[PDB]
RNA sequence: GCUUCGGGGAGGCGGCAAUAUCCUGUGAUCCGGAGAUUUCUGAAUGGGGAAACCCACUUACCAUAAGGUAGGUAUCUUGAAGAAGCGAACGAGGGGAAGUGAAACAUCUCAGUACCCUUAGGAAAAGACAUCAAAUGAGAUUCCCCAAGUAGCGGCGAGCGAACGGGGAGAAGCCGAUUAAUGCUAAUGUAGAAGAACAGCGUGGGAAAGCUGACCGUAGUAGGUGAUAGUCCUGUAUUCGAAACAUUAGCGUUAACAUAUUAAGUAGGGCGGGACACGAGAAAUCCUGUCUGAAGAUGGGGGGACCAUCCUCCAAGGCUAAAUACUCCUGACUGACCGAUAGUGAACCAGUACCGUGAGGGAAAGGCGAAAAGAACCCCUGUGAGGGGAGUGAAAUAGAACCUGAAACCGUGUGCGUACAAGCAGUAGGAGCCUCAAUUUAUUGGGGUGACUGCGUACCUUUUGUAUAAUGGGUCAGCGACUUAUAUUCUGUAGCAAGGUUAACCGUUUAGGGGAGCCGUAGGGAAACCGAGUCUUAAUAGGGCGUAG
RNA sequence: CCACUGUCGUUGAAAAGCCAGGGGAUGACUUGUGGAUAGGGGUGAAAGGCUAAUCAAACUCGGUGAUAGCUGGUUCUCCCCGAAAGCUAUUUAGGUAGCGCCUCGGACGAAUACCAUUGGGGGUAGAGCACUGUUUCGGCACCGAUGCAAACUCCGAAUACCGAUGAGUAAUAUCCGGGAGACACACGGCGGGUGCUAACGUCCGUCGUGGAGAGG
RNA sequence: GGCUCAAACUAGGAGCCGAAGCUGCGGAUUUGAAACUUGUUUUCAAGUGGUAGGGGAGCGUUGUGUAAGCCUGUGAAGGUGUGUCGUAAGGCAUGCUGGAGGUAUCACAAGAGCGAAUGCUGACGUGAGUAACGAUAAUGCGAGUGAAAAGCUCGCACGCCGGAAGAUCAAGGGUUCCAGUCCAACGUUAAUCGGGGCUGGGUGAGUCGACCCCUAAGGCGAGGCCGAAAGGCGUAGUCG
RNA sequence: UUUAUUAAAAACACAGCACUCUGCAAACACGAAAGUGGACGUAUAGGGUGUGAUGCCUGCCCGGUGCUGGAAGGUUAAUU
RNA sequence: AAUUCCUUGUCAGGUAAGUUCUGACCUGCACGAAUGGCAUAAUGAUGGCAGCGCUGUCUCCAGCAGAGACUCAGUGAAAUCGAAAUCGCAGUGAAGAUGCUGUGUACCCGCGGCUAGACGGAAAGACCCCGUGAACCUUUACUACAGCUUUACAUUGAAC
RNA sequence: GGGUUCUAACUCAGGUAUAACAAUACCGAGGACAAUGUAUGGUGGGUAGUUUGACUGGGGCGGUCUCCUCCUAAAGAGUAACGGAGGAGUACGAAGGUGCGCUCAGAACGGUCGGAAAUCGUUCAUAGAGUAUAAAGGCAAAAGCGCGCUUAACUGCGAGACCCACAAGUCGAGCAGGUACGAAAGUAGGUCUUAGUGAUCCGGUGGUUCUGUAUGGAAGGGCCAU
C-alpha cells in the first residue's frame, strides 16, 4: 500500500508537544567563545515552533 | 514539502536532538477510565492485553489517574501513579 | 476431399454468388470419434543454395534403355535411445543502462528497472532449523492483513525503508514425496433427444401492440418472426443418450533412473567487491575474485562491534504437496464497458493498401428493403452515361454511392433593398413597399425588407497598456485538456458515542462471523523516569511545556 | 569523367537541372559485377566530408507518456465577495517560500474608524550663522557689515505618528482555522535622489486613477 | 463651418442643456432585523462594476436503479420550423421530415458541455475558371471509320534523328508483346487511339545463356582455439 | 584532390627533406581474447610527426612544458 | 606585405585625373628562417593592376525573328485567408491607421499593366538576451575509467 | 641480509614426426625470469560524466555581494538606485569590577641649555581636549585621566519589553547561590554605545548516568560544555 512518506530529517528535529511543536534552537553548534554566557544561556533549551511554520512541519512531519 | 525557495529549510536550519527510545516502544500507559473493558478483577498486564486496552505486544503497563474507577481491582504487576493508587483504594481495590 | 464407427432425418454439392451437370429414404448434405492420404519450403536433417531450388550417393526390386517403386545417407550427446526448432504471460538464473529526481551535479536516485542472454514447469523458487526469541518461549517454506512510513539508513540531502511479533490462507515432513508405459474400475469431456400453453374483434403494408376473454408455468424480462410474443419459431425449466477416442482419479504391474549416512580446502581469517532497509559505519550476518585456513561433540554456529555468562541450534548430502504468480488458449457466465473519428491498428478480403534497402512504420473503408419483390416493357441518348414513364413495394428525394440525411459550401425561384455614396457591417430609432389575418374595411396585429438619422475600431491570448500594424484561427462537422489509486488533513452529513471501528480472511458471499490492529481517552522530558503534572535547577524559587471522539 | 563563369529556372521539365561557354581526357584515369569495413563506430589526397534526398554522432524500435521554473490551450449558467504587482530570502532576479493584501467558516463584541478637547517626542519646510565649512567688502587671525550649505544648526512649524477622555455615526477591529491568487505594474499629483529641475526616463516615499471600471 | 460693440478676453448676474450620478415608477436579488415563521407569509434597512481568485445555487448530456412501469406505427429517437415559459444554463408544446425506439420523478455514476491549443480527422470554400498543359524536331490536306476526328488508320506532301531519337543485349521490370473488342476512370485536351479496361493468343535449343565442372575476393566452417552467456576466430573442407 | 546540394582555393595531397620510434612474437593498429594487419616484409625496412619540387639556405635561447639519460639524497603504496 | 593600426605613410612611375597597381624607403602597431625564410623556369577555369584587338557593357537605345504574355475552345493548380459595404490627408492612438477624430474626395462592375502600402506571404528570429536548456569540442577545471607502468602475494622450484 | 648457477614448473609467434591447423612426443632455445590473477602507488582529455553564480538602464568587461556610521529619508519607525561619503572581519586579564582621587586643548607672560613647539611657574580656558578604532549620538555623578585591591569577562535563571516572515538579534529590573571592592547605603552577569561576523550536517574534545538489541558490561548513541 502506499502511504505519505514522513520527512525522516525534519522527523528529527521536531517534535509533538499538545498544541504545537518543539524544537532546539540553532547557533550552539560551536563558536562559543565569542558569545555571551546570556546567549549562551538563552540559546539553551526547547522553543516551540512559530506559528508561520508550523503548517510547513505538518505537511513535513504527517504521522506526527 | 519543506522547500523555501533556496533558502536553506527550518528544519535544516534547526539541530536534530534527542535519541529514540526502545523501552517507551513497550510501556503502555492505562487510563482509570479504561478499566471497565476488563473482564474480571484482576488487572495485570496479561488481563489488559486480553482487554485490548494495551497493545498485545507491550511489556509494560502504567496506571495513571485521568478517569475513575467503579469496582474494586486487584493491581498486580502495573505501575501506579500516586492519584491513581489513591483513587483505586478509594473505589476499595488493592496495588500489590 | 477417401474409409470406418456413432449422431441425425430431407435436403444437398464451403463464402463472395449464382449458373450447370447432378447426388439424396439403397439415408445424402451436416455433426462427433478414429483412420488413410498428406506435393514442395522451413529445425530441414544426403551435399549445396539467392526458402519453396540445383546436384547426388547407396540398398532391394522391376524395366531395357537414358528410367520407375520402396527405403537409407545431417550433426551432437548418452550408452540403439534421445536432442535440435517454434510459441503467450508467469519462474529461476548470467549480464545490466540512461533519460529522470536531488529544483545544478559527482555520492545517491532512477533500479537490479528497461533491455540482452540462458533455461524450466504447470507453476517455478523456497522449505524442515548450525532459524528466531528472550515471553508463560516458539517451532520448515510460501502468500495476505497489521506491526509501520515505525526502527533505521541517507551529500542525515533527494530519497530509501525493515524486523520482532500479532491475525489469517495453507499445512508435512522425509531418505523413492521420481519418470515413463501398459491393464482394469469409476467419473468426465468430445455429436445428440424429448421438451407446456391463444383465440376472437378493430386498426394496420404487416400485429408481437389495442379491446375482450382463455391457457401453461420446476418453463415470465432469451434471440428472432413485416411494429413490443410465457402460449408462432428457435429456445428455456426438467429429464436425458456414446460405437470410438481423450482426460482425471483409484488400483495393479512393468522398465528407466535414484537410493547420502552425517560431510575440509569446509567454517573462520587478510585484501578487493557484492547482498543485506543498513551508502564503512562502532557494523554484526550472508556471497566470493585473490591469498590463506580450523576445531571436528571434552567440539562447533548464532544471539548486530567485542568479551563473559546464559539460551538456542548442529553447516560443509539430497528431497518434499498446499496456500502464491500468470493467460497464447478452451467452456460457461457477466458488465451504471464502446458502438464505426468510439471500441483492437483491424466490425469491411488489415498487419492489407501504401511508405521504407531494411529493421520497421502503417491507414481508409459498416447500414436498400420485412422480403429483391433489385425496376419486364416504352421513350430521349452514342446499344454510353443519365433520366422520364410503366411496374414493384407501406414507402423509390427507400433505386443500389440506396436508413436517417445536419453544417460548411454551391444553385434556382419569390418579396423587398441597392448604381452621389466612405470604415468591425451591428444597434436604437424610422419612411416606404410586399404579404398573411382580423376589422364593416387601408386602421391595427404578425411576418419579410430597410430609404434616412444617432451611436459604434472583431474575438482570443498576452500585457502597465492592444482597433492595434502583437499572438492564434480559411470554414463546417466530429473528437480534443484537472483524472484514477492510495495516503493524509480540514469541512459537511449519517450512525454509534467515552468510546468508535474492524483488516486480511471465512462465509450456501453486500449478510453473519473475524478485535489482530488503528484512532480517541494525558502530559512532561533527549532519555531513564514520573504523571495532572513534568522538565530544567542546589532550589520545594523562577521559568518552559501541560492541566468528544 | 568533372563542375570554373553566366543567363534561365526557384509553387522548377528537375528536392540541385538546362543552355552557352569551361577542365581532365594513358592516368594518383573512368567504369561494370561481386565482396569488406557499422554508429562514439566506419571511412576520409581532411571539407567535420561521407556513411541510402538524414550527420559536431545514422536509422528503427524500445526505456518513454524522457524532462520542460518555458510558450500555447483549457469546453454549461446565474448569485455574493474580491486582490497583488510589496517586504524578507533564495545559483534568486520572468521561479519559489514566509509575511502583507483576497475569500470562506468559527470565536469574540466595540477592544475599530471618523471628529472634538487633550498628554507627548521630534529636527523636516521655513529660517539662521551659535558650530563645521564656504563667500564678499571695509578696518586693523580679530572687529564690523554681507551671502551660502544633503552628509552645517543658536532655532523651528504645519502635517504625520504614539497616547487619553468624550459624543454620534458606521456592514469595525482582533484571534483561530480551510482555499487562494500575487510577488513585470503604469500614469497624474506631491516630496526628493539620479538625469539636463530632459524623456511616455530611472529609483524611492506618498495620494488618486487604471490595472480589475462602464457612463458624461 | 465660421466668429470682431464676438461666437474672443476680464469682472459680475440670470436662465437653460448636460451622465449608467441623484430622484420618480415597475421588477429581481445578497445580507441583516422583526413577527403564522426550514419560502408561509409580508415588511424594513443597508447593499448588488469587477481580472486573478475564494464562496454559494443550479441547467443540460450519457449510463444505472426506480422500470415486466409509462410513452410510442393514431408515429420513438434524430432532423427542421414555429409558438410559449424561465434570471440563465434551458424547459414545454406543436407543424413538417423520419420510421423504432424513448423515457417521467427522485437518487446514483460520469469518456458531462469547445471557437481558439501554427490542435487531430473528414468535407468544402477563397485564390480562379486565374497559372500551367513538361524541351521551339512541324506540320498541311484528301479519304476512311465513327455519335463525334487537329491528335486514329490509309495516302500524298512537308519536317526531325541517323556514334541515334536506328539495331542487339546485360541489369531492372514482368505480359507492358500480338489480335479482337470497349472508352466511364487512367492519358495533363478530344480520342474511334493506347503501355488504359475486357477476352483470347504468343516465348519451341545437345550447339545461345543458365544450370553443371573450376576456382578469386569474400563467406560458412566436423574437429581446434578463444570468450560471463550470446558469441568471435580458424584447419581440413565447402560455397562464392 | 576537396565542402554530393551556395566555398575548387592560397586549402588537402604530392615527389623531396628532417626528427623520432622499431632487432622481429618489431614498433604500431584492430580485437575481451583467440586471431589478425604491419608482412610470408626485416633498419637501403616498417611506424609516428612536421615540413613540402628546385636554387640559396636555415641564426640565438634548454629558464617553462615535453623527451632522453642519471640516482647521491629527500619524500612515498599495498603489505608487514 | 595574404602581415602596417595610424594610413589614402612618404617619394618615384603610370592616368587629364589612380584609397587599387608597380618600384623604392624603413617609422616591422604586430616579418623572419622546416607551424620554414628569400627567390624561382614551368604550370594554374588562382588574387591584383595595365594594354592591343573587339564590341549594345555604356552614351541611348532602335528594328527585327521565335517562345510566352493577350483573345477563343478544352482541362484545371498554388501559397494565403477572423470577418469585410477594404479611399486621401492632417491629427490621434500599444507611440508609422482602409476601419478612431476632423475634413477632403468619391456613381456601380470588369480587363490589361504595376508594385508604393496592406509593418504583404513564406520559416513559433539563426542576430541579441534569458533557461540553475542540449550537444559536440578543448584543457595544467573536477571526478572517474580504459590503456601503459611500479611493487607485494600466487602460479614458483633447487644448490652454492 | 645480494648475486651466481641449475632445471623440473612455465614460455617458444624454433626443428623433426604426426596430411593440414592445432595439440602431442622428442630435440633445441630460454627459465623461476617472462607472462597472467588479485592488491597496490604512478601516469593517463585516449575515453566518459559534469560543473563553470547573480546583480547589471541589453550582455560582456569592470565593479559589487556580509556587517557598522552619516546622508538621501519628506521632524515617530521603515524606505530604493551601478546615488553621495567613510569604516569592519579586531583589540584588552586590563583597556574588565570596585573604592578613592583628578581634570583637558590651547593662548599669553617669566624661566639654563631650550627653539614655533620638550619640561617648570602663573593667568584665562564647559572641553575649542580625550574617549583602543570610522562616523554619529553621547559623556562633569564625567563614559575622559590616575592609584590600591581584585575576577561579576560568575553559575542558575529571568517579570517585562524592543525588533522581527522565519531563523535570529536587542534591552532588562528582580530572585537564588558563590564572589570582588567599599566604613557603608551599595556597585559589579565585560569594555560610552552602535561594526569586529557564519545556520545545519559531520567530526573532535571536556563532563554526565540517560540509553546500552538475550543478560552483565562495553562499543555506539543522547544530554551539558566547547
Ligand atoms: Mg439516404
Ligand atoms: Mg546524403
Amino acid at each position: 500500500k502506499v502511504k505519505m512518506k514522513t520527512k525522516s530529517g525534519a522527523a528529527k528535529r521536531f517534535k509533538r508537544t499538545a498544541n504545537g511543536f518543539k524544537r532546539k534552537q540553532a547557533f550552539k553548534s560551536h563558536i562559543l567563545t565569542k558569545k555571551s554566557s546570556k546567549r549562551i544561556r538563552q540559546l539553551r533549551g526547547l522553543k516551540m515552533v512559530d506559528k508561520s511554520d508550523e503548517a510547513a512541519v505538518r505537511r513535513m512531519c504527517p504521522y506526527i | 514539502a519543506g522547500f523555501e525557495g533556496g533558502q536553506t529549510p527550518l528544519y535544516r536550519r534547526l539541530p536534530k536532538f534527542g535519541f529514540t527510545s526502545k523501552m517507551a516502544m513497550t510501556t503502555a500507559e492505562v487510563r482509570l477510565s479504561e478499566l471497565n473493558k476488563v473482564e474480571g478483577d484482576v488487572i495485570s498486564v496479561a488481563t489488559l492485553k486480553t482487554a485490548n486496552i494495551i497493545r498485545h505486544d507491550m511489556k509494560r503497563a502504567r496506571i495513571i489517574l485521568s478517569g475513575d474507577v467503579t469496582k474494586a481491582y486487584t493491581f498486580q504487576g502495573v505501575k501506579v501513579t500516586k492519584g491513581a493508587k489513591q483513587a483505586i483504594e478509594a473505589a476499595g481495590g488493592s496495588i500489590e
